[PDB]
């Protein structure tokens, strides 16, 4: 379990 | 030669799909892995076998229906199905999805969880549920183990053996002294057999699930209903004769007013650690009227998930669902007829 960090919705939400 | 079998039981998925790997099985169907020949990508391949049994052949047209209409990103797909070419030699329902990882029963079974992975866990949880309920669907058994992930900590609802069209009268009986693995998420109103219950039943199971994180341990466990109530009123404290609107048979609302006054425990005091936002969205997700409890758009714009929300890409069901006819006083034979035709589609040849 890594950091949501490499999640694809996390990282949608990340911009 | 011959069919692989996996834990003692034939899995007749071959050609396509072979190497054939366990991974579970719940109260209806078990689970293996496989490797998919035509996509040469791995899946999940789920086995029932059904059709001796009113309520499983009930179970397995439900899922089989709602899922290959359904297309969302935290809701799990159908990729294929496996039956015999005729009605007669069929016996068994091979449904092959997308493989995931774990499922959130396991991963709390021995795993902590950060405030962060519960946040986003939870607001996955909501986005499908979101576009569940749009589809004027009730999933009506959410629980850890029917939420699976996979390794990127994507989280996929599944397990809509009991889904049904939020029709929001029908009258689903045997629905409560049929078998489940567990009920310690199910609503109180579910509990006491009230007709006519709503999309808040969901959110409830929802909360429970939330409190389950928080603590790695179920918050309302118990024998049975009765008991599992004595956990809810232990924590919510008692009841008003407003909250039992819902509660329609008489001596059990009698009996639920009777009981010994409760005082509510704080939620802070049975989670002095959490997130105090997180407690915020948990009591509104767990309470007892069940037209009090904060429905799934409110819950997705709570400050707690304010850093997931987005409601420009939390798609919904472009129309509601109507199913096609009613499933609940139909023989097996006709289930069996329907659930063939619906598989139709996947025979190699169609
Ligand atoms: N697509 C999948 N990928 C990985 N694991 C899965 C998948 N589908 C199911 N599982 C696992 O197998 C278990 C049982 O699946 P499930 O769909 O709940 O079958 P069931 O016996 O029909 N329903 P239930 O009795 O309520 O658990 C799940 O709890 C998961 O652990």
């Amino acid at each position: 379990l890594s950091s949501l960090a490499a999640s694809s919705l996390a990282k949608r939400r990340q911009q | 030669a011959g069919p692989e079998m996996v834990r003692g039981q034939v899995f007749d998925v071959g050609p396509r799909y072979t190497n054939l790997s366990y991974i579970g099985e719940g109260a209806y169907g078990m689970v293996c892995s496989a490797y998919d020949n035509v996509n040469k990508v791995r899946v999940a391949i789920k086995k029932i076998s059904p059709f001796e049994h009113q309520t499983y052949c009930q179970r397995t047209l439900r899922e089989i229906k709602i899922l290959l209409r359904f297309r969302h990103e935290n809701i799990i797909g159908i990729n294929d199905i496996i039956r015999a070419p005729t009605i007669e030699q069929m016996k068994d329902v091979y449904i092959v999805q997308d493989l995931m990882e774990t499922d959130l029963y396991k991963l709390l079974k021995t795993q902590h969880l950060s405030n962060d992975h519960i946040c986003y866990f939870l607001y996955q949880i909501l986005r499908g549920l979101k576009y569940i309920h749009s589809a004027n669907v009730l999933h009506r058994d959410l629980k850890p183990s029917n939420l699976l992930l996979n390794t990127t900590c994507d989280l996929k609802i599944c397990d809509f053996g009991l889904a049904r069209v939020a029709d929001p009268d029908h009258d689903h009986t045997g629905f409560l002294t049929e078998y489940v693995a567990t009920r310690w998420y199910r609503a109180p109103e579910i509990m006491l057999n009230s007709k006519g219950y709503t999309k808040s039943i969901d959110i409830w199971s929802v909360g429970c699930i939330l409190a389950e994180m928080l603590s790695n341990r179920p918050i309302f466990p118990g024998k049975h209903y009765l008991d599992q109530l004595n956990h809810i009123l232990g924590i919510l404290g008692s009841p008003s004769q407003e909250d039992l609107n819902c509660i329609i048979n008489l001596k059990a609302r009698n009996y639920l007013l009777s009981l010994p006054h409760k005082n509510k425990v704080p939620w802070n005091r049975l989670f002095p650690n959490a997130d105090s936002k997180a407690l915020d969205l948990l009591d509104k997700m767990l309470t007892f009227n069940p037209h009090k409890r904060i429905e799934v758009e409110q819950a997705l714009a709570h400050p707690y998930l304010e850093q997931y929300y987005d409601p420009s890409d939390e798609p919904i069901a472009e129309a509601p669902f109507k199913f096609d006819m009613e499933l609940d006083d139909l023989p097996k034979e006709k289930l069996k007829e329907l659930i063939f035709e619906e598989t139709a589609r996947f025979q190699p040849g169609y």
